[PDB]
């Protein structure tokens, strides 16, 4: 239930929503705003295997 | 306005970089070399396109 | 409100000074864009346009 809902988390970017990251920014900034929710996903996953 | 990211008549019809590019552009001014009176014909811009 | 929005009239009014995008970039702007929409428009000096 935790790692499922980590996905609902910002991480510091615009919105939680890659679709919305996508649809929004030119490719130059949504690569970093994937980045950003890239690098959370990857400590939630990280997280949850340990 | 030549540059990655970048809008307008040229970056969207004349001449459009790529979001990964790298290299440099230099530019300076050519007043005393390109400037006519009566305009030079052979300079424009598509200003229009599909 | 209740209008369809077209951005590239803003290309065609005048060449611009400074267009700054956050959270949207430009030619992004013809998707959903707006939801309640607010244009506030003044006069300041250029070196207060930052």
């Amino acid at each position: 239930n935790t790692l499922v809902k980590q996905l609902s988390s910002k991480f510091g970017a615009i919105s939680s929503v890659l679709n919305d990251i996508l649809s929004r920014l030119d490719p130059p900034e949504a690569e970093v705003q994937i980045d950003r929710l890239i690098t959370g996903r990857l400590q939630s996953l990280q997280t949850y295997v340990t | 306005q030549i540059a990655p990211g970048q809008t307008g008549n040229i970056a969207d019809y004349n001449y459009k970089l790529p979001d990964d590019f790298t290299g440099c552009v230099i530019a300076w001014n050519s007043n005393k070399l390109d400037s006519k009176h009566s305009g030079n014909y052979d300079y424009w811009y598509r200003s229009f396109r599909k | 409100s209740n209008c369809v929005a077209d951005y590239s009239v803003l290309y065609n009014f005048a060449p611009f000074f400074a267009f700054k995008c956050y959270g949207v970039s430009p030619t992004k702007l013809n998707d959903l864009c707006f939801t309640n929409v607010y244009a506030d428009s003044f006069v300041i000096k250029g070196n207060e346009v930052s």
